RNA sequence: GACCAGGCA
DNA sequence: AAATGCCTGGTCT
């Protein structure tokens, strides 16, 4: 691998090191081993770093993931951005997918969830065990017709 | 369906040419190049002009009603 | 749950929505045949005056920004700054 | 389009003067930007029109059947025998001005189709016009005179822009728009009106 | 050392190069206080939060040390003086500036940026259409769905 | 989903799209007809009546006219029918739909609408024809192209509603975008591989045309500048003359590989006072980059002034090109006798690479890297060894190439084409492949009847050695065919999946925005970053600067 | 004589090679574009159709016999239909030619332009008259009949010109060179080897001097002789292109000035 | 369906004249003359001439869009020097070499056989 | 019309891929994009 | 009189097929640099020879020239859009009522022709015409 | 009203990196060693080549909207055959006893390379550069 | 309602 | 339980 070091005049120099790519997994087992810079290894499988070196660790890796994705591309993408993303996905302490089977379970109103994947069924569930939305969410006041917390709707106009 | 009055691209009455370019052919036993020249002819624009029409209006004429 | 006009501490200066929403409002009292209150230098165009209703900080509106437990607080238009 | 995978919209006409012209007076059909080829690596579409030139000169019928050993040199060098550079090239003069063009243009026959769907089948244009009776909500199509849809991808981009207003105005004030009475006490829309 | 940091000091800089017409062959008339004592009073008037709390005292700390850093090391004495022959007006001026681009640079309350960045995410990646890991598409599909039969899986040890 | 948050609303339209040369970035061309069509509820004012009674006068089928009038009783004066529709007095307090017109400002956008560039407000300008006319550098953010794209507009029907449109939405405002916190509108096509012949120092432009260029653009000062020659002609540069878009005070300094503030290739950039001193201009000055004379015209002088930057420097570099004249042919892609000879060797020697380690693994001498196939390692091989192969039978066609040479030109302003697309058209096209491996054996052990069984060399297994130019071969084209078609195929599915992941994204983050306090919360109030982008600051208002304190030797961090 | 001199070479019905000197590059064109765009002819520019058995739409054989050049000598004395105070048209503003032709025998009868008919009063004006270059005199290929099929027209033609339509346009083909080795620089040509080994050698080349070597590159000189060719339809004989060019290009020129004037 | 009559291309309308005179604002003695129903044939012809007069500082025109027939002249010429008088001068000139190429072409027309 | 009447489609492990055997029997460029892309063939 | 045979897909399988006659069965005993390179005739064992490679082509991308010096996909496209073309669907069209119809008005043959056009019978019912392009910036629209 | 630097350069080197029109030249100075010369010039209207005796001048001479004749019966620093016009932009530390410049004329570029004339050189847009013989 | 065909991507 | 967006058109129960 490359990777730029700090000589002892200062300047950056290229100092290339050995590396082992690995074709499996078992994080867990393999910092202990010895010679290895437990320090540094690392794994594109954040749920295992996530599991054995906390969450606050797997977020770095989650996002150090999707960064890859995209610049892998050339593309870039204000980090914001997906940092947004990872977090949101990262909060709730564990690993909370983009699919159904974790935001939608989310915490929020009924009609959030509506707009996604299992309307009918998330909307009885609701009714079941009588859900209040407060119908702060941007997607309900779209579903009422009514201004939403949005740019001209956070802020309210008097005389 | 009938040869083009006039050159889409630069005007030269064309229609009035058919019948000659196709005898040239035929009797004449020319070659389809030089039919064209001798029909004064000597711009590509006015060449395609006759050399790709395809005369479908014989075609047409054979349906009795 | 209001807030003293002490201890704000929300932003001094607008931001573009609330003007956006502020040049909106105005420009449509205007377009209602609403008294204007300042000098047209000849314009015509609601919003247009409106925009210069604002660049003489005479336009009576006050924003009330909601935090986010419910609390707020009131800013007058004659208050906020409006660099952009 | 032509024949290789390369489709355009006209954008504008020009009448023969303004047009850009060969010095033997020839001047275009049509004009397509040189920029639609280096990326779309369609270069039968150029030979086709070498081709196509030198054929029409010569009233041969040009053979461009694939797997032949019909070259771009043997061709170019009929063309030159025609009193043509052999490429297609051919100094023009610009039709507003009459001068030289400092840059020759690749100037040839080539075979293009015209495609069924035209604008005109296709300006629909509505403004509040009939609406669905079971939604209440705008119809389809342009035959009928319907609306567009402002579907879902539409409104997060609205709401992107942190216009909530205008939002608000487009999935109700056009379209969907409807004033009902509601029970103080239970939310539900079961309150008779009687509005006199 | 190149990254994405709000106000463009270098050209704000440029800027003052020609605004005043500064020549190169005179000195200037900078006090060494003045440019220091400056560039640090800069500092206090950024801002991004403004409770008069510790807590949040410090969080505005936070977030403006990375620009600090650029900004101390930009107009440094040296630099102001010999890299730059700025003049009490012009650097003056310069620094009146920086404070509020800054405050310009600031996000306003109401941005959504939960769309914003979906989409900041999403359309960029409806351009990805294809040494021998899982990219593209799939993986980031393998990612968002927090999949555990990941295809790529690998450890990269040191 | 498909009526609540998803309706058909009403004062919509949609038609063809065609770029318009001739028409400012922020606004959009509106067929006659459609303007006739769509109307905007404009009450009676004052400040207005006579152009309002001016237009009712006008009717529903003369531009600008208008169709309904509304009165306090909420009534509806139809003015098409209604023998009191050449009366009328119009009053106080009533409303006149008008059709819509020129500088209204409405939102226009292209589907998919993967952005908030998708969906943005246009300056409306009523024009003849009936296609939507639109700027070419408002290309891109709705990622259009004029091969038969629809697209869509919407107007505005209340006073604020414009304005929140007007105001957000504008395409002034949207040149710089937060998602790459660079531009997103560029300068294309003819505008940019003209720019840079207009820039070539070898270009000079005289009198009559100067004087029409100047002109041309509409802010000029009507002040001649002095030539760069005054000698036995006097001769403007380029760069003279299109520094005339430039507004003042705009620098920008470049330095490309071999630049030195006497750049010898006419290399990097460097625009002071808005005046270019050195550099030609192309894709990295004036493309939709980072450093770009467009981010730093939209800082320092305004949305606005840059929008228009883009007509100016337009209208006069289209100008130039319009009568400079620019295209391509065949001869573009033919390259140097001696070359194809050098080329086709090329390739000769590449395969006996392939046909050398083949033997070599035939005969078991091979040594197996580690955690591969002595197979697998075969094949890696070949691959490379092709792959090498084209590339430079590629580059050795790319020398060739001489300035003149149209194609090469546009690569060089970067309005289109690269390497790739060269070598591939000139030299060797290459080495096809499905399921990132070379051509299977559809057949038993073989790729075609045509084969024999057992055969693994460069043309059995999918190696187009010839060019675009030259042709392929049967075998070649169904090859080349089959790699085609993987590329269509998951081209079709690429779309999909992406389609899909772009929403679940969106409908996750949908609710998230900054409050008040400059903290990033839910619906639910639950905070999610306590400081937005952890520094509370604009994707927009962003640029990569140098932290000139990381990098340096400790004595040059001293000196 | 004073300024723009001519120096024809060819000559004949249909076209006029001719060396234009001693004039701008900016009229030798304005001429040009004038010959091909705005100089009057006669046309039919509305047909009426009676009965149409044919294989041929209508509008598809209306706008055929538009095309059909018709003489236009005396269009001069002829008047814009949009400016006769009359409804419609009339004899002062028209010409109205008969089409009638019936599938008579069982071998295809052809319908060509001779058998257009004159049937309005062309006062004594050499106008509207299907013009004929055929050798067998059959000008144009209008229509062909099967067994029994009509074609009953009438046809009014007006005076228009290649603006408005390209029917109206009297000139075809213009030829236009000028500085026939590219002393004057106007052009980069381009070359694989030898620019000049490549790119073809104009005949007007024999009519003008080499560029000598060593010669430094004359930066002063501009565009001083054109060598053109106007080819003619016919509905006016080519010297009057050439004129009646010249004429309405001073005419326009004219209006101007008569226009400053009721200013 | 949105395409306007050819007509629009040489017929004036309602309220629209051959000439409209507006004096430049950025320079002075600069006038910017809209022309209208009129195309390059002569906007450029009269832009040429217009630039033999050496009195004459500047002139330049433009077609703003090739969907209207219409076009800009901007004139400007030395202290005392009327451009509309410029602009006079230079439509004559123009009249005058072409009256003579008339008749030196029909002269020579007369000199030919066939 | 002679391509429509010289079609082939294909219902519901690779089956738009063009496939060698393909060759000398299915057109090998002759395919709808997207949609049904390779599942409708061409003789 | 056994000059020719019908082979499915299975028993391709077991043969060898040479592509063109000629350049694939005389015996190797200069080169035109500009055709294209072709490898050899290695094998003494063909069992038959291809009619004729354009063969492997059908109805749509029949009429493509050239399409051997066409990128992959654009073949593909235009076989799509052959099929939007406009022209003279039959010969009576003017006898037949159906649900829309569009005809040419002057279709012309192709001056660019495939030796397999003649059974496609496109040079009789053309779709298409033979317009002199050019490929430059000019007006910029 | 003024004059910033004469002096004789003797061409050593004439360089047409693929431009047509010109040459980056590079001449010597006669009299001086100190001072050296790095010129874009076009030599399609301005010829030169290996060796040439070139005269060379600066000034701020003979910004309101350029005229063209009529003087050509008035001023003439014309006793020049080539004239060019631009704006400098740095004035740079050769290091030493010596001292640079650079000059752009509308993308033409000049180098000049010595030392007294830190006085002589003006600071500003305005410059001019006349060549004889 | 069933259904397939097509345009852009 | 879900599987791009939008857009036009044509046939049959
Ligand atoms: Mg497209
Ligand atoms: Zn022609
Ligand atoms: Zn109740
Ligand atoms: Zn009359």
């Amino acid at each position: 691998y490359d990777r730029k070091v700090p000589s002892p005049t200062g300047e950056y120099v290229k100092e290339p090191e050995w590396v082992l790519e690995t074709d499996g997994v078992n994080l867990s087992e393999v910092m202990t081993v010895p010679g290895i810079d437990p320090t540094r290894i690392y794994t594109n499988s954040f749920i295992d770093i996530m599991e054995v070196l906390g969450i606050e660790a797997g977020r770095a890796a989650l996002y150090k993931e999707v960064y890859n994705v995209i610049a892998s591309d050339g593309s870039y993408v204000n980090y914001r951005h997906m940092a947004l993303l990872v977090d949101v996905m990262t909060t709730q302490g564990g690993l909370t997918s983009v699919t159904r089977h974790g935001f939608n379970r989310s915490n929020t109103g009924a009609l959030m969830r509506c707009s996604f994947e299992e309307t009918v069924e998330i909307l009885f569930e609701a009714g079941a065990s009588a859900e209040l939305d407060d119908c702060r969410g941007v997607s309900e006041n779209v579903i009422l017709g009514q201004m939403a917390p949005i740019g001209t709707g956070a802020f309210d106009v008097m005389i | 369906m009938i040869v083009p009055v006039r050159c889409f691209s630069c005007g030269k009455v064309v229609g009035d040419k058919w019948e000659s370019y196709l005898n040239l052919l035929q009797e004449d036993e020319l070659d389809e190049g030089t039919a064209l020249s001798r029909l004064g002819l000597k711009r590509y624009c006015c060449r395609r002009m006759i050399l790709t029409h395809v005369d479908l209006i014989e075609k047409f004429l054979r349906y009795n009603p | 749950k209001a807030i003293p006009k002490d201890q704000r501490a929300t932003t001094p200066y607008m931001t573009k929505y609330e003007r956006a929403r502020i040049l909106g409002t105005r420009a449509l009292q205007i377009s209602m045949n609403a008294p204007v209150f300042v000098d047209l230098e000849g314009e015509t165009d609601p919003l247009r005056i409106a925009m210069k209703e604002l660049a003489e900080k005479k336009i009576p509106l006050v924003i009330r920004r909601y935090l986010p437990d419910g609390s707020f607080e009131d800013w007058s238009v004659e208050e906020l700054i409006v660099d952009l | 389009a032509s024949r290789h995978g390369q489709k355009g919209t006209i954008g504008i006409t020009y009448r023969r003067e303004d047009m850009p012209f060969t010095a033997e007076g020839i001047v275009p059909d049509l004009i397509i930007n040189p920029h639609a080829i280096p990326s779309r690596m369609t270069v039968a579409h150029l030979i086709e029109c070498l081709l196509s030139k030198v054929a029409a000169l010569s009233g041969n019928e040009g053979d461009a059947s694939p797997f032949t050993d019909i070259t771009v040199e043997g061709i170019s060098k009929l063309l030159r025998e025609h009193g043509y550079q052999s490429r297609g090239f051919e100094v023009m003069y610009n039709g507003h001005t009459g001068k030289k063009l400092m840059a020759q243009i690749f100037f040839g026959p080539t075979y293009y189709q015209r495609l069924r769907h035209m604008v005109d089948d296709k300006i629909h244009a509505r403004a509040r016009g009939p609406m669905q009776v079971l939604t209440r909500q705008p119809v389809e199509g342009r035959s009928r005179d319907g609306g567009l849809r402002f579907g879902e991808m539409e409104r997060d981009c609205m709401i992107a822009h942190g216009a909530a207003s205008f939002l608000k105005e487009r999935l109700m004030e056009a379209s969907d728009a409807f004033r009902v009475h509601i029970c103080g006490i239970c939310g539900l829309m079961t309150v008779i009106a009687k509005l006199n | 050392a190149n990254w994405p940091l709000p106000v463009n000091i270098r050209r704000i800089i440029q800027n003052a190069q020609q605004t005043f017409h500064i020549d190169h062959t005179k000195p200037s008339d900078l006090t060494i206080k003045d440019i220091v004592l400056g560039v640090k009073d800069l500092q206090e008037n950024l801002l991004v939060l403004r409770g008069k709390n510790e807590i949040i005292q410090n969080a505005q700390r936070d977030a403006v040390t990375l620009f600090c850093c650029l900004l101390r090391s930009r107009l440094a004495t040296r630099r102001v003086l010999q890299e730059y022959r700025l003049t009490k007006q012009a650097f003056d001026w310069v620094l009146s500036n920086i404070e509020a681009q800054f405050l310009r640079s600031v996000v306003h309350p109401g941005e959504m940026v939960g769309v914003l960045a979906a989409q900041s995410i999403g359309e960029p990646a409806t351009q990805m259409t294809l040494k021998k890991v899982t990219s593209g598409v799939p993986r980031l599909k393998e990612i968002l769905n927090v999949a555990k039969n990941m295809k790529t899986p690998s450890l990269t040890v040191y | 989903r498909g009526n609540l948050m998803g309706k058909r609303v009403d004062f919509s339209a949609r038609t063809v799209i065609s770029g318009d040369p001739n028409l400012e970035l922020d606004q959009v061309g509106v067929p006659k007809s459609i303007a006739k069509t769509l109307t905007y509820p404009e009450v009676v004012t004052p400040y207005n009546i006579d152009r309002l009674t001016q237009l009712v006068r006008n009717g529903p089928n003369e531009h600008p006219g208008a169709k309904y009038v509304i009165r306090d009783s909420g009534d509806r004066i139809d003015l098409r029918y209604s023998k009191r529709a050449g009366d009328i007095q119009l009053q106080y307090g009533w409303k006149v739909e008008r059709h819509i017109m020129d500088n209204d400002p409405v939102l226009f956008n292209r589907q998919p609408s993967l952005h908030k560039m998708s969906m943005m407000a246009h300056r409306v300008k009523v024009i003849p024809y009936s296609t939507f006319r639109l700027n070419l550098s408002v290309t891109s953010p709705y990622n259009a192209d004029f091969d038969g794209d629809e697209m869509n507009l919407h107007v505005p029907q209340s006073e604020e509603t414009r304005a929140e449109l007007s105001q957000l939405c504008a395409v002034p405002l949207q040149i710089v975008s937060p998602q790459s916190n660079k531009p997103c509108m560029g300068i294309v096509q003819d505008t940019l591989c003209g720019i840079r012949k207009l820039t070539l120092r070898d270009t000079f432009i005289e009198l009559d045309q100067v004087l029409n260029m100047l002109y041309w653009v509409p802010d000029w000062d009507g002040v001649i500048p002095t030539p760069a020659i005054i000698k036995p002609k006097p001769l403007w540069s380029g760069k003279q003359i299109l520094s005339v878009a430039i507004p003042n005070g705009i620098h920008l300094q470049r330095f490309d590989e071999g630049t030195t503030l006497l750049s010898p290739k006419d290399n990097g950039m460097l625009i002071i006072d808005g005046q270019i001193i050195f550099g030609v201009v192309e894709k990295k000055t004036v493309g939709s980059s980072n450093g770009g004379l467009i981010h730093v015209v939209t800082r320092e002088k305004g949305p606005q002034v840059c929008a228009k930057l883009f007509g100016n420097i337009q209208k006069v570099v289209n100008f130039w090109l319009l009568h400079n004249g620019f295209s391509t042919g065949i001869g573009d892609t033919i390259a140097d006798g001696p070359t194809m000879r050098e080329i086709t060797e090329t390739i000769a020697e590449a395969k006996k690479k392939v046909l050398d380690v083949t033997k070599e693994a035939q005969a078991n001498l091979l040594t197996a890297k580690h955690g591969m196939t002595l197979r697998e390692s075969f094949e890696d091989n070949v691959v490379r060894f092709l792959n090498e192969a084209r590339d430079k039978a590629g580059r050795l066609a790319e020398v060739n190439l001489k300035d003149l040479n149209n194609v090469k030109q546009m690569v060089m302003a970067g309005s289109k084409g690269s390497f790739i697309n060269i070598a591939q058209m000139s030299a060797c096209v290459g080495q096809q492949s499905v399921e990132g491996k070379r051509i299977a054996f559809g057949f038993v052990d073989r790729t075609l009847p045509h084969f024999s069984k057992d055969d693994y060399s460069p043309e059995s297994k999918g190696f187009v050695e010839n060019s675009y130019l030259r042709g392929l071969t049967p075998q070649e084209f169904f090859f080349h065919a089959m790699g085609g078609r993987e590329g269509l195929i998951d081209t079709a599915v690429k779309t999909a999946e992406t389609g899909y992941i772009q929403r679940r994204l969106v409908k996750a983050l949908e609710d998230i925005m900054v409050h008040y306090d400059n903290t990033t919360r839910n619906s639910l109030g639950n905070v999610i970053q306590f400081i937005y982008g952890e520094d509370g600051m604009d994707a927009a208002h962003i640029e990569k600067q140098s932290l000139d304190t990381i990098g340096g030797s400790d004595a040059a961090f001293e000196k | 004589e004073e300024g723009p001199q001519v120096k024809i070479r060819e000559a004949s019905k249909d076209n006029v090679d001719f060396i234009l000197s001693n004039v701008d590059l900016a009229m030798a064109n304005s001429l040009r574009r004038v010959m091909i765009a705005e100089i009057p002819t006669l046309a039919i520019d509305s047909v009426e159709v009676e009965t149409n058995t044919t294989v041929l739409a209508d509008e598809f054989i209306a706008h055929r016999l538009g095309l059909i050049p018709l003489q236009s000598m005396d269009i001069e004395q002829l008047e814009y239909s949009r400016d006769c105070f009359c409804e419609d048209h009339c004899d002062k503003c028209s010409v109205v030619l008969t089409l009638q032709a019936f599938g008579e025998s069982e071998s295809t009868t052809n319908v060509y332009s001779k058998d257009l008919v004159i049937v309005s009063n062309l006062m004594g004006r050499n106008i509207g008259h299907p013009i004929i270059q055929d050798k067998e005199g059959n000008g144009v290929l209008i229509c062909k009949l099967r067994k029994g099929q009509e074609l009953k027209l009438t046809c009014v033609a007006k005076k228009g010109i290649a603006k408005e339509h390209a029917k109206w346009g009297p000139a075809a083909a213009i030829e236009f060179e000028y500085d026939p080795w590219n002393k004057l620089k106007h052009t980069d040509y381009w070359y694989e080897q030898d620019s000049a080994k490549e790119w073809p050698q104009s005949k007007n080349c024999e009519y003008e001097d080499p560029p000598n070597e060593g010669d430094p590159f004359d930066y002063k000189a501009q565009a001083d002789t054109f060598y053109m060719n106007v080819e003619s339809v016919g509905s006016i004989p080519v010297d009057q292109v050439v004129v009646r060019g010249i004429d309405t290009l001073q005419k326009k020129v004219a209006s101007i000035l008569l226009a400053l004037t009721q200013m | 369906m949105n395409a306007p009559d050819r007509f629009e291309l040489f017929l004036l309308g309602e309220g629209e004249s051959k000439l409209k005179i507006d004096p430049d604002t950025k320079a002075p003695n600069a006038v910017v003359i809209t022309f209208e129903k009129e195309d390059h044939t002569l906007g450029n012809l009269i832009r040429a001439e217009l630039l033999n007069d050496r009195k004459v500082l500047f002139a330049a025109y433009k077609v703003e869009h090739p969907f209207f027939a219409r076009f800009k002249l901007r004139i400007q010429t030395t202290e005392g020097y009327d451009p509309k008088d410029a602009l006079k001068n230079a439509c004559n000139s123009i009249i005058n070499k072409l009256g003579a190429l008339k008749t030196n072409f029909e002269t020579e027309w007369n000199l030919q056989t066939l | 019309t002679l391509s429509h009447l010289r079609r082939t489609n294909t219902p519901i492990a690779k089956p738009r891929q063009l496939h060698n055997t393909h060759w000398g029997l299915v057109c090998p460029a002759e395919t709808p994009e997207g949609q049904a892309c390779g599942l409708v063939k061409n003789l | 009189e056994g000059l020719v045979e019908y082979i499915d897909a299975e028993e391709e399988e077991s043969i060898l097929i040479a592509m063109q006659p000629e350049d694939l069965e005389p015996a190797e005993a200069d080169v035109d640099p500009a055709k294209r390179i072709r490898v050899s005739h290695h094998a003494t064992t063909f069992t038959h020879c291809e009619i004729h490679p354009s063969m492997i082509l059908g109805v749509a991308a029949s009429i493509i020239p050239f399409p051997d010096h066409n990128q992959s996909p654009r073949n593909t496209y235009q076989s799509a859009m052959g099929k939007q073309a406009m022209g003279v669907f039959l010969t009576n069209y003017n006898v037949r009522m159906d649900t829309m119809a569009n005809i040419l008005y002057y279709p012309q043959k192709p001056l660019g022709t495939t030796r397999a056009m003649e059974y496609l019978k496109f040079r009789e019912l053309p779709a298409g015409q033979n317009a002199i392009v050019a490929i430059a910036c000019y007006s910029g629209y | 009203s003024n004059t910033l630097f004469d002096d004789i350069f003797q061409v050593s080197e004439v360089d047409p990196g693929r431009y047509n029109k010109v040459c980056r030249i590079e001449a010597a100075s006669t009299t001086q060693d100190q001072c050296k010369l790095t010129l874009d010039i076009n030599v399609e209207l301005f010829p030169v080549a290996a060796q040439d005796s070139l005269t060379v001048t600066i000034a701020s001479s003979l910004t309101r909207s350029w005229r063209p004749p009529q003087a050509g019966d008035r001023s003439l620093a014309d006793d020049y055959d080539y004239v060019m016009y631009g704006t400098a932009y740095k004035f740079e530390e050769v290091s030493k006893d010596l001292i640079a410049v650079y000059y752009s004329f509308g993308g033409l570029l000049m180098r000049l390379e010595g030392n007294y004339r830190n006085l002589n050189n003006l600071k500003q847009e305005n410059a001019y550069l006349l060549i004889r013989r």
